[PDB]
C-alpha cells in the first residue's frame, strides 16, 4: 500500500489569540517545547514506513512556510508540501480542494490532522487499526462532567462503530469525544455533498450522516486542545514528558554543577544557549536557541524563546518570553497557572524589554514595548 | 531656507493605531500629522525638511517620496541610533540645515498643533535682531508644566522654573522653535535635554526672545485625545477659513467631511466629526465628536459618539459606539453590538458586546 498525510493549517483568523506572537510567527510555527507547533504532528509521520508526501494546506501566505518546510525534509526525509487554499472551505471543501494533488500517488489511506492537536499521536497504531476495520474512516476516554467543551458522541464498543454524533447540542453523552484517517474513498464522499447536495462542514453534514452505516470507527495517553496560548505550556510539559518517557538525553539533565546548571527535571536546552551554572532551571522549561541566560535566575512553567536575554537574579514563573526579550536584572515575571484564566499565564511580545526590578505578574504585554514601571493583572498595548 | 521636524518614535502611546503606521503618518482630520505643519512650511517658501526620526525610515520611504512632488518640498530622513535627549538629534542634522546663507531654520515638534503663524515669526526676527526664537502657550495649570519666567515688555526669557508651588509665571512652551544658523555649535556630543540644559544655556546670555501663540495648543500623547484636539482645529478652522467646513440641513457644528467621502440620506453628523476620503457612510446614522479615518464604512442606523475608527473598518447595523471606543485597522463589528470604550486590536471580528470599557486583541 501506500499512505499519505495532510495536515491542517489555517489562516491568520485562526491565531488570532496567539496575537501578540502570532505577529511576528503563526501559530503552526509557534515552538512548543522547543520545536513548532506542527512540528510534532510531521515527527509522527515518519513512523509509518509506507508514508510519503506530506500536505500541509491553510490560506496563510506561502512565503513563511517555504523557509520551515524545507529544513524538515533535512531531518526525517519525508516529501513535505504547502498548499495555500485560495478559497478555503473549513475542512471538508478544503481537502476536496485539488484532491488531485493528494491522489496523485495513489495513496490507500490518506492522513488527517489538526493543527491545534496534542496527543500522542499513534500514527502506526490507528493505521493498522483501521484495515482491519474497514470503511472509510477511524477518541479519550473523559469524565461525564468535561462535557461542555464538546457535547455527544456514541459509539459501539464492540465493532467501536460511531452510532451517533452531534457537534454541540450533545442532549446526554457517552464520555467520548473527537480528539481532531480515512480511505481512498472519503473524496467521493465529498462529492455527494458537493455536487449532489451542495462552507461544507466535515463534523455536521459528514460524520454525523455516517452513523449507523458502519463506515465509521474509533487514545490511551494524553491529548489537550490548544486553542489558547495560554494551553502551550500544559501541552508542552505532556511533550516533554513523551521526551522523559523516550529519549530523555534529548532533553537536558544537568542535575549538578560542572559548568551545567541545576537541571530539576522535564527541560530541553538548545544547545547554542548561553548558561550559567549558578541558575537553577525548574521544572517544564523548554529553553530555544540563541538566549543569554543569566545567573541565579530561576525557570520553572515557562517557554523561552529565541534571542532572549536574562539579566542578574530574574525569576519566570508561568510566562512565555517572546522573540528578542530583554528581562531586567531583578525582575520578575510571573502568573497564577491557571490554564482556565485568561491572564493566568503571562505573556510577552517581540523584543518586550522589562527594565530592572520591574514586576509583571499575569499580564499580556505586545510586541516592541519598554517596561519601566511594575503592572499587575492589566493587558499593556 | 531650511527646516527640521522632531518626530521621536514610533507612537508608542498611541496604539493600535501607531501598530501598523508610524506615528507621523496617522491621519488627522483626512490629512496625516505630518501634512499638517509641512503645508505651513511652504507659506513661508521652505525647500528641504528633515525628519529626526528614531526608528527605521524603510516603511514610510514611499508615504514621503508621494509628498514631494506634491508639494514642491525636499523631504530627507536622519535615523539615529539613540535618540540623544531632546536638542542631540540636532546635532546629528545640521549638516542638511547649513546651506552656507546662514538663515534660521525651524525646529517643530510632531505632539503639537497650532495655527502655526510662521510669516509674521520672521518679522517678528527681522526686526529687533533677535539670535534665537521660540513660541509660548498660556496655560492655566502652570505647575504640571516647565514655565517660562518672560518680561511683558519686549519678550526676553531669564530662568526655567519646573513644577512652581508659588505663582512665578504661567508661560510655558508650546515646542515650536526658530533658531540662527550660529546655534549648532553650543551643543555637546553627550544627550542634552533641549529643555534643561540647551535653553538656559542661551537664556543666561539674554541673547533670545520669546512670542506669545495667539492660537490653541495640545500635546496629543494618547489616541482620546484626537477626538478633543479635533475640536481645537476645527474651531480654528471656523475662524480661518469657514468655507473648508462642511454645512448642510443633517450638519450640526463643525464637520469637515471629504470630497471622496459619500453620506447617505436621513443622517445626523456632528459636532467635530472628520470623515476621511474613500469611506462609505449609509442612512440612519447619527455620528458626533467621532472621527472616521479612510475606506471604513459605516452601516445603516448606527450611533457613533466621541469614538475613533481605523482605517478599512466596518461598522454594522444598529451598532453603537460611545465612550473613547478605540478601533484598530480592519475591524468588522458585527451589527446590533454595543462598546463602552473597547480598544481593539486591528484584524478582529467584534461578534459580542464591550459593554464595558475592554482591550480586545
Amino acid at each position: 500500500e501506500k499512505v499519505v498525510a495532510v495536515i491542517m493549517v489555517g489562516g491568520p483568523t485562526k491565531g488570532t489569540r496567539f496575537r501578540p506572537l502570532s505577529f511576528n510567527t503563526p501559530k503552526p510555527l509557534i515552538p512548543l517545547a522547543g520545536q513548532p507547533m506542527i512540528h510534532h504532528p510531521i515527527s509522527a509521520c515518519k513512523k509509518i514506513s509506507n508514508l510519503a508526501q506530506i500536505f500541509l494546506i491553510g490560506f496563510y501566505e506561502e512565503r513563511e512556510f517555504a523557509l520551515y518546510v524545507s529544513s524538515i525534509s533535512n531531518e526525517l526525509k519525508i516529501p513535505v508540501r504547502y498548499l495555500k487554499e485560495d478559497k478555503p472551505h473549513g475542512s471538508a471543501g478544503a481537502l476536496y480542494y485539488f484532491r488531485d494533488r493528494i491522489m496523485e500517488e495513489k495513496p490507500s489511506h490518506v492522513f488527517l490532522l489538526n493543527c491545534d492537536v496534542c496527543c500522542s499521536f499513534p500514527l502506526q497504531g490507528i493505521l493498522d487499526a483501521h484495515r482491519r476495520y474497514g470503511g472509510i474512516g477511524t477518541v479519550i476516554k473523559v469524565s461525564a462532567e468535561a462535557a461542555s467543551q464538546f457535547g455527544e458522541l456514541i459509539a459501539d464498543p464492540d465493532t467501536k462503530e460511531l452510532l451517533h454524533y452531534t457537534e454541540k447540542p450533545e442532549t446526554f453523552v457517552s464520555d467520548l469525544i473527537n480528539c481532531g484517517v480515512f480511505t481512498s474513498d472519503i473524496f467521493n464522499a465529498i462529492e455527494e455533498v458537493y455536487s449532489q447536495i451542495r462552507f461544507v462542514r466535515l463534523d455536521q453534514d459528514i460524520l454525523s450522516p455516517l452513523a449507523g452505516k458502519k463506515q465509521l470507527y474509533t487514545n490511551k495517553d494524553f491529548w489537550e486542545q490548544i486553542k489558547t496560548p495560554g494551553k502551550s505550556l500544559k501541552c508542552s510539559a505532556l511533550y516533554l514528558s513523551q521526551f522523559r518517557e523516550t529519549s530523555p538525553h534529548i532533553l537536558a539533565s544537568g542535575d549538578g554543577t560542572n559548568r551545567k546548571p541545576t537541571i530539576i527535571g522535564d527541560v530541553y536546552i538548545h544547545p547554542s544557549v548561553k548558561l550559567h551554572p549558578t541558575a537553577k532551571i525548574g521544572p517544564n522549561v523548554s529553553i530555544s536557541a540563541n538566549v543569554r541566560v543569566g545567573p541565579g535566575v530561576r525557570l520553572i512553567s515557562c517557554i523561552i524563546l529565541d534571542d532572549v536575554e536574562i539579566k542578574e537574579n530574574a525569576v519566570v514563573i508561568n510566562s512565555i518570553i517572546g522573540w528578542k526579550s530583554s528581562i531586567g536584572r531583578w525582575s520578575r515575571v510571573q502568573a497564577s497557572g491557571d490554564y482556565n484564566d485568561r491572564l493566568g499565564i503571562t505573556i510577552l511580545g517581540e523584543a518586550v524589554t522589562v527594565e530592572d526590578e520591574v514586576a509583571v505578574i499575569g499580564s499580556i504585554v505586545l510586541q516592541n514595548k519598554t517596561l519601566n514601571v511594575s503592572v499587575q493583572d492589566d493587558i499593556i498595548l | 531656507m531650511k527646516a527640521l521636524i522632531l518626530v521621536g518614535g514610533f507612537g508608542t502611546r498611541l496604539r493600535p493605531l501607531t501598530l501598523s503606521f508610524p506615528k507621523p503618518l496617522v491621519d488627522f482630520a483626512n490629512k496625516p500629522m505630518i501634512l499638517h505643519q509641512i503645508e505651513a512650511l511652504k507659506a513661508v517658501g521652505v525647500d528641504e525638511v528633515v525628519l529626526a526620526i528614531n526608528y527605521q525610515p524603510e516603511v514610510m520611504l514611499n508615504f514621503l517620496k508621494d509628498f514631494e512632488t506634491k508639494l514642491e518640498i525636499k523631504i530627507t530622513c536622519s535615523q539615529e541610533t539613540e535618540p540623544l535627549g531632546t536638542a542631540g538629534p540636532l546635532a546629528l542634522a545640521r549638516d542638511k540645515l547649513l546651506d552656507g546663507s546662514g538663515e534660521p531654520f525651524f525646529v517643530l515638534n510632531s505632539d503639537v498643533i497650532s495655527e502655526y503663524p510662521l510669516k509674521e515669526m520672521l518679522e517678528f526676527h527681522k526686526s529687533h535682531g533677535g539670535e534665537a526664537s521660540i513660541m509660548v502657550t498660556k496655560v492655566d495649570e502652570p505647575s504640571k508644566y516647565g514655565v517660562v519666567v518672560m518680561e511683558e515688555s519686549t519678550g526676553r526669557v531669564e530662568k526655567f522654573v519646573e513644577k512652581p508651588k508659588l505663582y512665578v509665571g504661567n508661560k510655558i512652551n508650546a515646542g515650536i522653535y526658530l533658531l540662527n544658523p550660529s546655534v549648532l555649535d553650543k551643543i555637546e556630543l553627550r544627550p542634552t535635554s533641549i529643555e534643561k540644559e540647551t535653553f538656559p544655556k542661551i537664556a543666561a546670555a539674554q541673547g533670545l526672545y520669546a512670542m506669545v501663540l495667539p492660537g490653541f495648543w495640545m500635546d496629543i500623547g494618547q489616541p482620546r485625545d484626537y477626538i478633543t484636539g479635533l475640536r481645537l482645529y476645527l474651531d480654528s478652522l471656523r475662524k480661518k477659513s469657514p468655507a473648508k467646513l462642511t454645512s448642510g440641513p443633517h450638519i450640526v457644528g463643525n464637520v469637515l467631511v471629504d470630497e471622496t467621502a459619500t453620506i447617505g440620506e436621513g443622517c445626523l453628523i456632528g459636532p467635530d466629526v472628520a470623515i476621511g476620503p474613500g469611506c462609505i457612510v449609509e442612512s440612519g446614522v447619527r455620528l458626533s465628536r467621532c472621527t472616521v479615518m479612510r475606506g471604513v464604512r459605516i452601516k445603516k442606523h448606527a450611533c457613533i459618539s466621541s469614538s475613533i475608527i481605523g482605517w478599512h473598518s466596518t461598522v454594522g447595523q444598529w451598532a453603537r459606539i460611545e465612550n473613547m471606543t478605540i478601533l484598530g485597522e480592519d475591524v468588522h463589528v458585527s451589527d446590533e453590538i454595543y462598546s463602552n470604550g473597547g480598544v481593539v486590536l486591528p484584524h478582529k471580528e467584534i461578534k459580542s458586546n464591550i459593554l464595558k470599557p475592554e482591550i480586545v486583541m
